């Protein structure tokens, strides 16, 4: 083409003539230099003074191959650093970009979705003023079809980023009456079956989840639960990361949270992901199982039954060190919250040997942990009369020279701990 | 599978 590798002073040279087809063929240009592979002038056409320029084509309704390429080479722009985001934004795209919603060419409108993606994804505080310029309407409005099999799929992979975007990112999180109006279409893009729209609607869903109880609250009583477990079937990686953390969000929430998900069936699943070989997934499961195990009695007693406490054994004694400490605070919190049988049974698993195996890392605050993840069963053997049998499989696997040599260390819990542990039960 | 990115350029 004719549009191929110009020069920026072509463009404005282009863009300033008044001929609404020279600015068109200058346009162009500009959107294929912004779509290049290495390192696009985005600086240069900003210094140049191209976006006022362009927003204003963005109004050109008569003239829809230029709003096209106008728009293109906006959010390409808008993908840049936040600096290039803010020209955009400054140059008044938001609400022009908001009547392109409106049109009735699929592609206009599908490209200013994708724009309007770029600027909320910069932070919540264009996030927000996305939203106060009235998008969110029109966006759900262009997902009010009988079936969403009908849309085009990149149009519909697009509108989901965006809203997706529209629900992300935390100083603040997006406003609560926006988030009512969203969760209703998110709650039917997460039974959609294009695995895009699935991943998209699964992170929005954790962004949302990612907060204060009664943002967990919010999405819980859309009854999206089975559904994320479910997903948390999924074959496909993409999928089961974000509904694991997602999960993973709303059982930090109330006792009352937490039993959805376990009502929900998603403790069959952890085997799995507990096993996963992909890292994430395991740090991610563990975290998980770790506020399962902050629960009631009675939760930490469906972990028991799902055969899960192995599962935690297996995962102190090999994974990624990141995951060994998220295992670390599951043994520690069931042994809080723990009966006697329950604790009892974290024992005949064999969770000692691998508990002490950890008190030779060099995190001064995994030490703290497994030190009264121990305490707490001793505490435990002591409402049994055991400490001895229980000293003596501490002796008896290296425990109690790590143990002792703690004293010697710098800390006030640490030592503190390790000594009180010794002079208690090993004097 | 990993994060949504924040921005992206519709690309050549």
């Amino acid at each position: 083409q004719g549009t191929v590798n110009w020069s920026v002073e072509d463009i404005v040279k282009g863009i300033n003539s008044n001929n609404l087809e020279s600015q068109l063929q200058a346009t162009q240009a500009a959107r294929k230099l912004l779509s290049r592979e290495k390192q696009p002038p985005i600086d240069n056409i900003i210094r140049a003074g191209l976006i006022p320029k362009f927003v204003s084509f963005l109004g050109k309704t008569d003239c829809s191959p230029i709003q096209f390429e106008s728009a293109w080479a906006l959010t390409n722009i808008a993908s840049g650093t936040s600096e290039q985001t803010k020209a955009v934004v400054d140059g008044g795209a938001i609400p022009a970009f908001i009547s392109l919603l409106a049109s009735p060419h699929a592609h206009i409108s599908e490209q200013a979705v994708w724009a309007l993606g770029n600027i909320a994804g910069d932070g919540s505080a264009f996030r927000d003023l996305v939203i106060k310029h009235g998008a969110i309407d029109p966006l759900l409005a262009l997902l009010a079809v009988p079936d969403l099999s009908t849309l085009a799929c990149g149009y519909l992979r697009n509108l989901t980023w965006t809203l997706s975007n529209l629900c992300r990112n935390k100083n603040p999180a997006p406003p609560l009456d926006a988030v009512e109006q969203i969760l209703p279409t998110l709650v039917r893009l997460l039974h959609h079956n294009d695995p895009e729209v699935l991943a998209d609607s699964c992170w929005a869903i954790s962004y949302l989840t990612d907060g204060p109880n009664e943002r967990i609250e919010m999405v819980v009583k859309k009854g999206v639960v089975p559904q994320l477990v479910k997903l948390l079937g999924a074959t496909e990686l993409p999928i089961v990361t974000p509904a694991l953390r997602a999960i993973g969000n709303i059982v930090t929430g109330t006792d009352e949270q937490t039993q959805k998900v376990i009502d929900a069936g998603a403790l069959a699943v952890f085997p799995s992901l507990l096993t996963n070989p992909k890292t994430n997934i395991q740090k991610e499961a563990t975290w998980t199982m770790s506020n399962i195990t902050a629960g009631r009695q009675d939760q930490i007693q469906q972990v028991v039954n799902h055969g899960l406490v192995p599962f935690l054994v297996g995962v102190l004694s090999k994974a990624d060190f990141k995951t060994q400490k998220e295992a670390a605070w599951a043994i520690t919190n069931y042994t809080s919250g723990g009966t006697v049988e329950q604790i009892v049974y974290l024992v005949h698993c064999g969770i000692i040997e691998p508990l002490m195996n950890l008190l030779s890392a060099k995190d001064t605050k995994i030490i703290q942990v497994i030190l009264d993840a121990i305490s707490n069963i001793f505490q435990a053997a002591e409402k049994l009369g055991e400490t001895e049998k229980l000293s003596i499989m501490i002796e008896e696997c290296g425990g109690l020279d790590k143990i002792e040599a703690l004293q010697r260390h710098e800390n006030e819990s640490v030592y503190k701990a390790s000594l009180n542990l010794i002079e208690k039960y090993f004097s | 599978n990993e994060g949504s990115g924040s921005k992206r350029p519709k690309v050549e």
